[PDB]
């Protein structure tokens, strides 16, 4: 098969600047036609692909001008100039000359945008979960950039670090930022031989940490 | 007004069938033909093949060669993909996409979910403490997908649906909603945790402690 | 189309 190889894997750019992602196929993806059925799609999380380039270069109707391709034989770029915020995504390429098609593994676009402190909110088990002998505290840092950033739970004061589940959501289509769930599940038994339960935030946008605690 | 519609997301164990349908409106079934692609968390996008519309005639990839079958009802401007003894790796989104010399409609996608694992339905625990932050943290539920909406889905704004991880304790997920605070818990508040494997729905309205 | 079939007619 042709493969398809896509530089590169992640690209930060910030809005207004450009963004140039790459395709390289393992061997020539003219058609026998002298075309060359070489396409750009995007695709949004938890959402169908759109085609934005086909034929190398041609913009598809309703495609914004900012988004343009060139190349020749085995190498592609897209280049995306005055990236705004709805430009995130995975960009794929693909060839519909040599049967199978085939697509590149995508190029992700992280929009690099204003720094912004997290939203942080920290929640205690609910008398359901205690019933059944477990005991969750969560901790939701919402809405910061970059999505750089550390979560500390302590137990009395004590640092803890069995036990922590952490999940991140991909970057907010809208206003480009990042949210995080640090869940720390303890079973009822412990949970109820401690009283303070912390999450604490460590990001750019704060010298100290943000501090959230909950006191049984 | 182009469209391909798919149908509903699938659960099967390995060993069954599964057939999947791709519907187009708004234009002439059989003058465009009609792709069949695969798409995984770990492999990414993968060309099955595709069927003249017009001739009816199917070809497949090689790696589909066998256990797949493409097929139509033009009168009913549908494309169907039946997949015979399922594998766990058949585990994916199939898209039906359409083809001049691009793909430039998409189906809306059909998640199958191939397991032998028991399914277990999700525990969905309320989290309650200008703008308040509620939330429901979801369980020991197997295997995904778990769909959660806040008031049946009219409210949408401030949600963050956190992906799902699977650990010793099966899948645990959480969401959280943000509300002006003067409207909780005046204007009720309440996650649906929707489970298709286990045909389970879960409500839990959040409530002050 | 216009054309298509997988390249034509």
């Amino acid at each position: 098969d042709v493969l398809m190889t896509q530089t590169p894997l992640s690209l930060p750019v910030s809005l207004g600047d450009q963004a140039s992602i790459s395709c390289k196929s393992s061997q020539s993806i003219v058609h026998s036609s002298g075309n060359t059925y070489f396409e750009w799609y995007l695709q949004k999380p938890g959402q169908s692909p759109k085609l934005l380039i086909y034929k190398v270069s041609n913009r598809f109707s309703g495609v914004p001008d900012r988004f343009s391709g060139s190349g020749s034989g085995t190498d592609f770029t897209l280049k995306i100039s005055r990236v705004e915020a709805e430009d995130l995504g995975v960009y794929y390429c693909f060839q519909g000359s040599h049967i199978p098609f085939t697509f590149g593994s995508g190029t992700k676009l992280e929009i690099k945008r204003a720094d912004a402190a997290p939203t942080v909110s920290i929640f205690p088990p609910s008398s359901e979960q205690l019933t059944s002998g477990g005991a969750s505290v969560v901790c939701f840092l919402n809405n910061f950039y970059p999505k750089d950033i550390n979560v500390k739970w302590k137990i009395d004061g004590s640092e803890r670090q069995n036990g922590v589940l952490n999940s991140w959501t991909d970057q907010d289509s809208k206003d480009s930022t990042y949210s995080m769930s640090s869940t720390l599940t303890l079973t009822k038994d412990e949970y109820e031989r401690h009283n303070s339960y912390t999450c604490e935030a460590t990001h750019k946008t704060s010298t100290s940490p943000i501090v959230k605690s909950f006191n049984r | 007004q182009i469209q391909l519609v798919q149908s509903g997301p699938e659960l099967k164990t390995p060993g069954e069938t599964v057939r999947i349908s791709c519907k187009a409106s708004g234009y002439t079934f059989t003058t465009y033909g009609m792709s069949w692609v695969k798409q995984t968390p770990g492999k990414g996008f993968k060309w099955m093949g595709w069927i003249n519309t017009y001739s009816g005639v199917p070809t497949y990839a090689d790696d589909f060669k066998g256990r797949f079958a493409f097929s139509l009802e033009t009168s009913a401007s549908t494309a169907y993909l039946q997949i015979n003894n399922l594998k766990n790796e058949d585990t994916a989104t199939y898209f039906c996409a359409r083809r001049s010399w691009y793909f430039d409609v998409w189906g809306t996608g059909t998640t199958v979910t191939v397991s032998s694992a028991k399914t277990t339905p999700p525990s969905v625990y309320p989290l309650a403490p200008s703008m308040v932050t509620l939330g429901c943290l979801v369980k020991g539920y197997f295997p995904e997908p778990v769909t959660v909406t806040w008031n049946s889905g009219s409210l949408s704004s401030g949600v963050h649906t956190f992906p799902a991880v699977l650990q010793s304790d099966l899948y645990t997920l959480s969401s959280s909603v943000t509300v002006p605070s003067s409207t909780w818990p005046s204007q009720t508040v309440t996650c649906n945790v929707a489970h298709p494997a286990s045909s389970t729905k879960v409500d839990k309205k959040i409530v002050p402690r | 189309x216009x054309g298509x079939x997988x390249x034509x007619x």
